[PDB]
């Protein structure tokens, strides 16, 4: 309908609650595994931050996978970054981690973050 | 909050 | 950490996506019943938006049923605007369903939408 | 978008 109205907070109060509940370990339902570090997550939240978690948990096979092991070459500390960020919409980009987050994020599809991480390389050069 | 989006 | 940055438009684009999930029936894991009418959702977007929901999942039984029966007092329209305002943080608040909005935030434990409920009621008297 | 929150 274009008679709706809008709760402006919403979608970050939504996004915060499901913060809480991956500290909390609710319903978390995959586990991320990164050169033996494991991350719980919710599957959905990872597919809608993610091109990678999206073809994987819509995969015929892959959705009903338990645990998932990324790549050997992908940073641990790049990774949990880039969940802190799928869960916060905030990315602790720093000197000392952001060739690992870019190449995180490279990896995952997650265009946004690879585009800040451009940027900020770029004005380093 | 609510707004006219 | 203090020195994060910050995707302004993140938490609206993953609310975005998970209704996305939820149209093509991507990894619900509930349906929950209003008076025979079912709906198909996901239990984390549920539990992050309605006290109700949080309550019922967060229970050591309840959290593992697939199906959730809601009282029959319960309006289904209404169940379904709150439903769409929970995964796209749009109302769809009209002289014709104000007061089943009203009375099924009130139960699914929606302070907010309670509250512009109240709100357009009391500027009609 | 980026911005510091
Ligand atoms: N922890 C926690 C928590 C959550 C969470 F989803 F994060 F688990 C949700 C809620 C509510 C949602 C709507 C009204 S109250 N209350 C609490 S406490
Ligand atoms: N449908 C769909 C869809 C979703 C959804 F989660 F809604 F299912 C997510 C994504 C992406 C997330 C990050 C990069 S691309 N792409 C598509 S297509
Ligand atoms: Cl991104
Ligand atoms: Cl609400």
């Amino acid at each position: 309908a274009d008679s709706c109205i809008q709760f402006t907070r919403h979608a970050s109060d939504v996004l915060l609650n499901l913060n809480r509940l991956r500290s909390r370990d609710i319903l978390t339902d995959v586990v991320i595994v990164v050169s033996r570090e494991q991350f719980r997550a919710h599957k959905t939240v990872l597919m809608a931050c993610s091109g990678l978690f999206y073809s994987i948990f819509t995969d015929q096979l892959k959705c009903n996978l338990s645990v998932i092991n990324l790549d050997p070459e992908i940073n641990p500390e790049g990774f949990c970054i880039l969940l802190d960020f799928m869960y916060t919409s905030r990315l602790n980009l720093r000197e000392g981690n952001i060739m690992a987050v870019m190449a995180t994020a490279m990896y995952l599809q997650m265009e946004h973050v690879v585009d800040t991480c451009r940027k900020f390389i770029k004005a380093s050069e | 909050a609510w707004v006219i989006p």
